[PDB]
């Protein structure tokens, strides 16, 4: 999103 | 009937119309009020933490307490109105929380850690950030990569390593960035 960066989705989480 | 005898109070971050009525409030409270932080300080009233005051008494000063700025307020009416007061003179109360204002993200963190971190953020007083936002304080980082720390970089927000809020839960203030760094 703007001005944003979204959680990591758990799937690809190390 | 001096409730705040022996108490020495200085303020950091605070609003001039607010530190004045502490100052005030705090004296008549029987308080010794403090402008510079002196070594004889014993609380401290904060209201950030990004301050020479605040990573002072962090760094150097495990003795003081970190204050809200509403303890003085809040204290001093229930003296007036009279209200009992207790031995703890609503100390407890009024402890500004460990990771006040703190706003934490995390980036490359997997599971169960990223639960544990998101756990002790919220019970140490601080905001758990899922997503990277420009308003985030502290990116707690596991690697030096991807688009959450590439972002953070660009922001100006701290990346930080898990220890940054390990090492701040232990002290009970918010530590220093450069002391974590990945």
């Amino acid at each position: 999103g703007y001005g944003r960066v979204e959680s990591t989705p758990p799937a690809f989480l190390p | 009937s001096k409730p705040l005898k022996g108490f020495v109070i200085c303020c950091t971050s605070i609003d001039l119309k607010q530190r004045t009525e502490i100052s005030t409030k705090a004296t008549k409270l029987g308080a010794a009020y403090r402008s510079d932080f002196t070594k004889d300080v014993t609380h401290l009233i904060a209201g950030d933490f990004d301050t020479p005051k605040y990573k002072f008494a962090a760094k150097s000063r495990p003795d003081i307490k970190i204050m809200s700025s509403e303890w003085i307020p809040v204290l001093y009416e229930s003296w007036v109105q009279g209200e009992d007061l207790d031995d703890g003179l609503l100390v407890d109360k009024h402890l500004l929380p460990t990771l006040f204002k703190c706003r934490v993200c995390l980036t490359n963190i997997g599971q169960p850690e990223r639960s544990r971190i998101e756990n002790y953020v919220l019970k140490h007083g601080g905001t758990f950030c899922p997503d990277l936002t420009r308003d985030v304080t502290h990116l707690i980082a596991g690697t030096s990569s991807g688009r959450k720390y590439e972002y953070a970089l660009k922001w100006k927000i701290n990346v930080v390593c898990v220890e940054w809020l390990w090492q701040s839960i232990q002290r009970n203030a918010v530590l220093e960035p450069q002391y974590f760094q990945l």
